[PDB]
């Protein structure tokens, strides 16, 4: 039995055409803290999958370290470690998967929501949920926390079934996620300005944007609001 | 549910309903209650589904291996206080299950034992066990005697059920009879309440608080 | 814990320890049990180069193991105390969760599974123990007479020796004996008992125990004078 | 001599006997070949009798839809590591949703074997194994020793008079490699190598056992009338 | 399981029991023996929570048994209560305590006097001429504070007995169906068939 | 406090005929009032011609699924490669539940396919292990609503013979494959109107002799 | 491994005897013999002192006679520090019998349990026996006076007169000799004292070379008295039989 | 001394060749398989007269469609029939079906190798298992302390074994009706027996699909033994 201290808001993800967008803020909220600023919950796998984490940043460390462990416990008395025998994403998930569902069968469970998003082998694009009940789904759009219920209306629109994703490009996509992550700054009061970004393409690989800020913001409108109704000044 | 089983004259009566409930929720109306141990001992079912078809199953291997390693047919007295030493291990784990191991053997002749839940292991003549057990005194103990014919105590056994059907909503859907003898047990067949109901009402002419 | 395997095989195909435990039973005192037509009677040797002994306090050769069984040994005393008291709770369970006493092949097999595990456990050796176990089913009248020994198999008798000279004893048994027509009463069952230990005993003063065991839990050991009277009369039939 | 009573001591020249005492009950065990091209992977086992009225000692052992093995030795060795084999195949399925490596799987029979040989108590494992299989860098085969040592090959053969089939082999290299997409010619070379260690005895319907495994086959094991067209 | 009562008198103690097992609205049985023989010359009844009486009385008969086999001799019904006690004593500092209140009523033979012991489910005992366990008592120990004498035969005590059953009937919520009286004297155990 | 378990919501269905058995779900996947997904699958083959589902708390419920998979793997490698009979695995399912009796999988599992006569099994089972073979079984959030239908459709409960005064029974008769899935499509439509957790898109898997055929079809997705 | 050091202690001989206890019996036989006699209105037990220093503090030592509880008492033979653990476990074995039934132990039983121990030591563990023979002498309202003997191989019998340690075949024989039933206490520590003086190794028997103890009923009423010899008192009784 | 579980440099363990030999000391024990059931004999050998014979149980029943015969050190295989039996019952309580006779032969020889420095030596007896199961039919496995187990059409174990299997082999065809195998298992147990044979000092059985499991009464084997006598005498 645990309670989340320092966490992490939404992750939000889609599909398009050749790969996978993920994306996440910048924030470790302590309550209504808005306590560290310069935290990562994007993690990179390899050059083929970036695990994105929410919820528990102490629990997010841990399973960063795991990640990393697994990469070096995957190139022991291996050859093809960086080619035939690398890790796939859908081998961290499943990885991830098993321990969080092994953990909450424990009572002790792992205080996150995980979107493992990457390209497998043949070119596939990989997408799953996975949190801390051991829940896990795939869908062409997923998100967690507010961006389930935020972000996911506006990715819909673009991606709404699964043949919609060949006809989606990286462009139209990531556009979607800036957007989505400008409404959700509006709308999330555990949400910051800046963010990283991840682009996993099987043509042109694993693309890592960091340092990103919501911008392009409408806030004039809030000049004519005065009151909240009869007052005139 | 409602289950009994009685001792009499041509040996003993065991009769059963085949509802299952989840609340208020009849998810069920086709479960067998008895249990067919072997050809000459029967287990009755009534609490938690689960537990009870489980564990009475596990029963009937228990029996099983001790015929195997004493090359003779298990006694009711030792078949019943397997299952109530076992259910007594788990005494407040939250088990739950009233049963009624019923059976023939030479030593013993017929033989009722009412095992439950909370460790109760009794032997006796007539039990009801289930929401609807009262229902089946009611009928079954004011038309009891020890001589009745294999015919009418099959049918009262029958008729005991049907009453408790009727007015325990928690029972229901239809009666299995079964007679057991010397020789072993026998099936007198699965009897749906739908049809029952209104043959007995007619033919008897009871049931008169119903609208004919 | 000490592992050891102790009990091995060796080239021939012989377990040493199982044989050398029989050897310890050969040097025991010789024990013997013979059942009627209603009844079993287990007689016993007791050495006379103890003298100032105190025959009320000192432990007695056969041993109740329920109120309806009775088991005798020969070989080695302390091993036989530890068969005895697992034998004597293993009866108690048995009538706890079955609600009916050991029937006389069960307690049989039973000690017989005991002796058994201990010629393939490690760091224990087998017990240097052979018992007559003997006695009547519950609600039965047909006499029940087992033997066992520290291999583990056991097995029924009509009439049965073991111990020291018991080859002498079995030798005679086996003619004076008929299965046809057993030792229709208590005192001809006793009598051919009796007899047979004086085959082998020296004199049958304090060096017999006879104990009779009856249906129903109808147990009872003789007392010197008792026993004095069959030696008595035995001798001067013998005389012919 | 004296330096043979358990597994836990050298010799002066550095041996350990019971290693070579258990590798020498391989020697005793029947022949078994196993070979590979580029596409697929096959073994090919004799199997053994008691006499006439008995059957005839299974040797071949499935591990997982891909991967399975051949024995020559103590049988009831080979089931403790096949069953062993057959958890981290299926640890590795239901974990992290990936099919075995052939040379991890190897890698961890060679570890549970060297175990056995350097504590008190304990004895080595008595049986040699062909592993084969098909995974993400294509066929494979392997053969493993008890001692610990398990190496990757194109083909071999373990058991009594195996060095007749492993020269053939040996010649047949450049041959049998590149029968690419064609199962039952891949099997024609196995069976004619086996074929090299037979003496009196021939191959009969109840005697042979083939096993295959490759790009579009799971591992499948033929006996009696199904190897009836190999003969 | 509710009623169960013991009377002390000069030759021998008496223990008589409810005949009533009763779950949720239904009397189940009217006829259970809610008592175990230990030993040929002291008997045990009981009273408490279901399962957990019979389970605690059959473990004590099998103990007492055992020790009557391994020695060859019965032991007093003061050892044999000092006994229990310890059992119950044990139980009550478990996971899971038995929660049964027991009498036991016995004969020495050394002493050649009748013995009656009370014992709760805590391990707490008592020897008395007069026992009883649950709300019987309630009733039950002043009518025999003004009726009891120690020198009271058998015959005088079962109407004595009869004088309790007959006031709990009247006054008690519940209907225990009865009574099964037992006698334990120098003779052994014995039954009132007629009560 | 951390509660273990949750509710992933959805319905299953299975009916069974004379020569086959289909085991329906719907694929929407959601948690409170939002979905997870439109379309994830729920009814799974097994192998040996046995498909499965274990609706509910969809973390139970997979690894459920798993390990009977799995169950169905090893009972090969145990006993020479022999088919696992629907009986059978009926009841290695009912271990596998009251295995965790005391922490039960929150699911309501069913099983179809064959028996050994060749004829159209389904069985159906409680969180704890309970189970029962039946012609006819909805399972999950929109049980309630489908079960009674069914009852009326499939086993012609409530229906009488007409002109025979309420006395002659409609006679049982198997159903064919084309009759069922109707029913089946009909049932989920119905409960995708009159339920929220119910909805998206339908698969149903048919289960005959010949193997493990797929059907997909688009329901409602508000 | 360790294989190679073991003396395996828990075997049979080819004949059927156990090795170790048939050296602990031999190792036993070269001890101080300890002799015990039991009359019909107590019983004695007399014990003599292995090879005794005159510079031994003999007032304030105990070697031979131990004291369970206040029924019954021990005579040693053997190895003390064996004896001693054996001794405080006998004592803790009476007390759990005293807190569980609220009587005194039955002298048999303390002496199987005691007896079963050494059993124990021979059929598993593959530890060394306990090389330690006693003399238990007890009373209780069963069987009242009671003597018993145990030796390492866990058997244990019954006895009305027996000796252990050294000599024991001349000793019992000498007890064989002039013991009879109808014996008084008073009689029997003439004969135990008698027997010791010839059957001893020693030029003559002397009051700081024994340990001596009876268990009588001359209490005041119904009642049993342990009463352990102090040195004054073994030489009084020893001027009183005529001895020295 | 030496190690439990050490090898001979011939490559064999030296407690299991050891325990083959206590086996070969054993009384004889014979299996005969036929398309109508499979057929176990065994010889009693009664140590003395006064012994009752019928108390000599060498044959077994694990569950009503397999059996199972025995020769060696007998007292051993007590904890190989309970394990046998166990396995069988539960396995039905877990599949609710009938065990195959192979997945029982397996189970058993697992124990087998359970042994070293698990129990101390391995099992001094061979067993005889016979069944039947709707998948293979009608079988017979002889189960070693090797942990080895082979199917056999015919096969004889303990002291007269060498000479009974190869009187097994010239007999034996794929024909042979049940009362046929009856009569050879008598036949080769007379031949291999010190005694003379009889209803008291030999023991048959069988198992059917239908009947299950049984064992001959001694007035059943008697007439058999009467019957195959005459018939040796007819030509
Ligand atoms: C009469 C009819 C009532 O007592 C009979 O006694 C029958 C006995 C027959 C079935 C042997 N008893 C029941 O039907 C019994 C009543 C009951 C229920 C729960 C506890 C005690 C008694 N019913 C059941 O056990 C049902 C049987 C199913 C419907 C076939 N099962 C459930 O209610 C299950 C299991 C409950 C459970 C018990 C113990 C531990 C964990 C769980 N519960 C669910 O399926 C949950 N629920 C169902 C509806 O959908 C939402 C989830």
């Amino acid at each position: 039995t645990q309670q989340p201290i320092v966490t992490g808001t939404s992750v939000i993800s889609m599909k398009y055409d050749n790969g996978v967008i993920i994306a996440a803020d910048n924030l470790g909220s302590y309550g209504s803290l808005l306590r560290f600023n310069g935290v990562e919950r994007l993690i990179p796998v390899g050059d083929n999958t970036v695990v994105g984490i929410s919820g528990d940043i102490s629990d997010m460390q841990h399973i960063e370290r795991l990640l990393k462990d697994l990469v070096t416990e995957n190139a022991y008395d291996n050859p093809l470690a960086d080619a035939e025998e690398a890790l796939e994403p859908s081998y961290i998930f499943e990885y991830l998967a098993t321990v969080m569902y092994q953990r909450r069968s424990k009572m002790n469970p792992l205080w996150n929501a995980i979107i493992v998003a990457g390209v497998q082998s043949n070119g596939d694009q990989f997408l799953r949920y996975v949190n801390l009940l051991g829940v896990t789904y795939s869908s062409p759009t997923l998100a967690t926390g507010f961006g389930a219920h935020m972000a996911n209306p506006l990715l819909r629109k673009v991606v709404d079934r699964e043949s919609d994703i060949p006809k989606t490009t990286v462009q139209v996509a990531e556009e979607a996620i800036v957007n989505a992550m400008r409404v959700l700054y509006y709308r999330d009061a555990r949400s910051s300005r800046n963010f990283s970004l991840a682009i996993i393409d099987k043509n042109t690989g694993l693309t890592f944007k960091k340092n990103l800020q919501v911008e392009n913001m409408k806030w004039d409108f809030a000049k004519d609001i005065k009151g909240y109704g009869t007052q005139k000044i | 549910s409602t289950t009994l089983a009685f001792r009499f004259q041509g040996g003993i009566i065991v009769a059963v309903d085949s509802r299952a409930t989840a609340g208020n929720w009849v998810a069920s109306q086709t479960v067998k209650k008895v249990i067919e141990i072997n050809p000459f001992l029967l287990g009755t079912m009534a609490g938690g589904a689960a537990d009870c078809q489980f564990w009475e199953t596990w029963l009937g291997s228990q029996c099983r291996l001790h015929e195997l390693r004493e090359k003779e047919r298990i006694s009711v007295a030792a078949a019943s206080k397997i299952l109530s030493n076992l259910v007594y291990q788990y005494k407040g784990a939250g088990l739950s299950m009233g049963t009624m191991i019923c059976g023939y053997t030479r030593k013993e002749g017929p033989t009722i034992y009412y095992v439950d839940s909370d460790g109760t292991r009794l032997k006796g003549d007539i039990f009801c066990v289930g929401s609807g057990q009262t229902f089946a005194y009611g009928v079954l103990d004011s038309n009891y005697k020890w001589d009745l014919s294999v015919e009418d105590a099959l049918y009262l056994g029958k008729r005991s059920i049907l009453a408790a059907a009727h007015r325990d909503a928690y029972s229901g859907g239809s009666v299995n009879l079964y007679h057991v003898t010397e020789d072993g047990w026998i099936y007198h067949g699965n009897h749906d309440v739908g049809e029952l109901f209104w043959k007995v009402k007619e033919e008897e002419g009871s049931f008169n608080n119903v609208i004919g | 814990g000490y592992d050891r395997a102790l009990s091995i095989f060796s080239p021939d195909g012989h377990i040493f320890q199982v044989e050398y435990a029989l050897e310890a039973v050969k040097r025991g005192t010789c024990a013997v049990g013979v059942k009627g037509k209603n009844c079993v009677v287990l007689g016993c040797e007791r050495r006379s180069t103890l003298k100032l002994q105190d025959t009320r306090i000192t432990p007695s050769k056969v041993s109740k193991i329920d109120s309806h069984v009775v088991l005798s040994f020969s070989g080695l005393n302390a091993d036989s105390r530890i068969l005895i008291e697992k034998a004597r709770v293993e009866a108690q369970s048995h009538r706890l969760t079955l609600e009916d006493p050991v029937t006389v092949e069960y307690l049989t097999r039973y000690v017989a599974g005991v002796q058994q595990r201990y010629t393939q456990s490690g760091g224990v050796r087998p017990f240097g123990v052979s018992t007559l176990i003997a006695g009547f089913d519950p609600r039965d009248d047909e006499p029940k007479l087992y033997q066992t020994e520290p291999s583990g198999i056991y097995s029924s008798w009509s009439a049965q020796t073991i111990g020291r000279n018991s080859k002498t004893v079995r030798e005679f048994l086996e003619k004076n004996y008929d299965r046809k027509e057993p030792p229709a009463t208590v005192e001809e069952c006793v009598k051919l008992t009796v007899r047979s230990l004086l085959e082998v005993v020296q004199t049958g003063a304090k060096n017999i125990e006879i104990t009779v065991v009856k249906p129903d839990s109808d147990i009872v050991a003789l007392s010197s004078e008792e026993i004095n009277q069959y030696v008595t009369q035995i001798e001067q039939e013998k005389q012919e | 001599n004296n330096y043979d009573g358990d597994t836990v001591t050298f010799s002066p020249t550095g041996r350990l006997f019971q290693v070579e005492y258990a590798l020498e009950a391989i020697k005793q065990g029947s022949v078994t070949v196993g070979l590979r091209s580029n596409t697929h992977a096959v073994l090919v086992a004799l199997k053994r009798n008691a006499d006439e009225l008995s059957s005839y000692q299974k040797k071949i052992i499935k591990c997982d839809e891909h991967m399975g093995l051949s024995l020559a030795g103590l049988a009831p060795d080979a089931r403790v590591l096949s069953n062993y084999l057959r958890q981290q195949c299926n640890y590795s399925s239901l974990v992290f949703n990936r099919k075995l490596a052939v040379e991890r799987a190897g890698h961890l029979l060679c570890d549970k074997a060297q175990k056995n040989t350097q504590s008190y108590g304990g004895r080595p494992y008595g049986v040699g194994l062909l592993i084969i299989g098909y995974d993400k860098s294509g066929a494979h085969l392997l053969e493993f020793q008890p001692s610990g040592n398990v190496t990757e090959l194109y083909g071999t053969a373990i058991g009594a008079r195996s060095q007749g089939a492993k020269t053939y082999l040996e010649r047949t290299l450049d041959t049998f490699i590149k029968i690419d997409g064609n199962p039952d010619e891949l099997i024609k070379a196995g069976v004619e190598a086996i074929s090299q260690s037979l003496r009196d005895e021939s191959l009969t319907v109840d005697n042979l056992s083939i096993a295959i495994v490759g790009k579009d086959t799971p591992f499948t094991i033929y006996d009696g009338e199904a190897v009836a067209k190999y003969i | 399981m509710d009623i169960i009562l013991g009377i002390r008198v000069q030759d021998s103690v008496i223990l008589a029991s409810s005949k009533a097992v009763t779950r949720g609205i239904s009397v189940l049985k009217d006829s259970d023996d809610k008592t175990r023989q230990l030993s040929p010359h002291t008997l045990m009844s009981f009273a408490g929570e279901a399962g957990d009486t019979v389970q605690f009385a059959e473990y004590i008969q099998a103990n007492i048994q055992l020790y009557s086999i391994r020695e060859d001799y019965e032991l007093s019904p003061q050892a044999v209560s000092s006994f229990v006690r310890q059992e119950l004593a044990k139980s009550i500092r478990s996971r899971r305590p038995y929660q049964v209140n027991v009498l036991i009523g016995g004969y020495d033979k050394k002493k050649n006097k009748p013995e009656l012991y009370q014992i709760d489910y805590l391990g707490t005992k008592v020897e008395l001429p007069y026992g009883a366990h649950g709300y019987s008592g309630f009733y039950t120990f002043s009518l025999l504070d003004h009726h009891y004498r120690p020198d009271m035969t058998t015959e005088e005590g079962l109407d004595l007995l009869k004088l309790c059953v007959q006031e709990l009937e009247k006054r008690m919520p519940m209907d225990f169906k009865g009574v099964i009286v037992k006698i334990v004297d120098k003779d052994g155990i014995r039954q009132v068939d007629d009560f | 406090q951390f509660n273990p378990y949750g509710d992933n919501g959805g319905t299953i269905l299975g009916i069974a005929g004379e020569d086959f058995a289909v085991l329906a779900g719907d694929t929407r996947n959601i948690t409170d009032y939002s979905i997870n997904s439109r379309y994830e699958p729920k009814v799974f083959d097994c192998g040996d011609n046995i498909v499965m589902s274990a609706n509910g708390f969809a973390a139970d419920g997979d690894a459920l699924v798993k390990r009977f998979k799995n169950s169905v793997k090893w009972y090969h490698f145990d006993h020479n490669d022999k088919k696992l009979s629907i009986n059978s695995a009926a009841r290695n399912i009912q271990h596998l539940l009251y295995g965790k009796r005391f922490f039960p999988y929150y699911v309501h599992t069913i099983i179809a396919g064959l028996d050994e006569d060749g004829k159209g099994a389904v069985y159906s089972f409680d969180p704890v292990g309970s189970y029962e073979r039946e012609q006819c079984r909805a399972g999950g959030a929109a049980a309630s609503l489908i079960m009674p239908f069914l009852d009326n459709q499939v086993n012609f409960k409530n229906q009488y013979e007409p002109g025979t005064n309420g006395k002659v029974k409609k006679p049982l008769k198997y159903l064919s494959v084309e009759e069922v899935i109707k029913l089946v499509r009909d049932s989920f439509t119905s409960a995708t109107e009159r339920h929220i957790q119910v909805g998206d898109g339908l698969e149903i898997l048919i289960v005959t002799k010949d193997g493990v055929r797929k059907e997909f079809y688009e329901l409602k997705r508000d | 491994g360790s294989r190679r050091y073991d003396s395996r202690t828990t075997i049979f001989s080819p004949e059927g005897r156990l090795y170790q206890v048939e050296y602990a019996l031999e190792s036993i036989s070269h001890a101080g013999t300890a002799i015990g006699i039991m009359a019909s209105d107590g019983i004695v037990l007399a014990a003599e002192r292995k090879v005794t220093s005159t510079l031994l503090e003999q007032d304030t030592s105990t070697e031979k006679l131990y004291k369970l509880n206040d029924k019954i008492a021990v005579a040693v033979a053997g190895l003390t520090a064996d004896a001693e653990i054996l001794i405080n476990t006998a004592r803790i074995h009476a007390q759990n019998y005293l807190k569980t039934y609220n009587e005194d132990i039955p002298v048999e039983i303390l002496v199987r349990r005691l007896s079963d121990i050494k059993q124990g030591y021979t059929q598993h563990g593959g530890l060394r026996p306990f090389g330690v023979s006693f003399i238990y002498a007890g009373y209780d309202d069963r069987y009242g006076y009671q003597l018993y003997t145990s030796n390492p191989s866990g058997n244990y019998t019954g006895w009305k007169a027996i000796s252990v340690g050294a000599n024991t075949s001349a000793a019992q024989t000498l007890l064989q000799m002039d013991y009879k039933d109808d014996m008084k206490v008073d009689d029997a520590i003439e004969l135990a004292l008698k027997t010791l003086s010839k059957t001893t190794d020693s030029s003559a028997l002397t009051y700081d070379r024994l340990e001596f103890a009876t268990i009588r009923k001359g209490a005041n009423d119904g009642e049993v008295y342990q009463k352990i010899f102090k040195p004054q008192e073994i030489k009084d009784i020893l001027v009183k039989t005529g001895i020295t | 001394d030496r190690g439990v579980s050490t090898f001979s440099p011939e490559g064999r363990l030296f407690q299991v060749e050891y325990s083959l030999e206590a086996i070969k000391l054993g009384s004889t024990a014979i299996g005969i398989a036929t398309k109508e059931g499979v057929v176990l004999g065994v010889e009693k050998r009664a140590t003395s007269p006064l012994l009752e014979s019928d108390s000599i149980e060498k044959i077994v029943e694990i569950d009503r469609h397999i059996g199972c015969a025995m020769s060696g050190l007998t007292a051993d295989a007590r904890s190989m029939i309970e394990h046998a039996r166990t396995a069988a019952v539960t396995h039905n309580l877990y599949y609710d079906e009938d065990i195959n006779v192979e997945s029982l032969t397996q189970s058993v020889c697992d124990l087998a190798l359970r042994f070293g420095e698990l129990m101390s030596r391995p099992f001094g007896v061979a067993l005889l298992i016979a069944g039947h199961d709707a998948d293979d039919g009608y079988q017979l496995f002889h189960a070693e302390p090797s942990g080895t187990f082979y199917r056999y059409n015919a096969k004889a174990i303990g002291s007269g074994s060498e000479g009974a299997q190869a009187e097994l082999l010239n007999e034996w065809h794929s024909s042979l009706t049940l009362k046929e195998a009856e009569l050879l298992v008598l036949k080769i147990l007379k031949q291999v027996m010190e005694e003379k044979l009889d209803e008291n000092n030999a023991q048959l059985s069988c198992i059917t699909k239908q009947d299950g499991f049984k064992i001959y009464d001694n007035e059943k084997t008697a007439e058999l033994i009467k019957e195959l006598k005459e018939k040796e005498a007819a030509e």
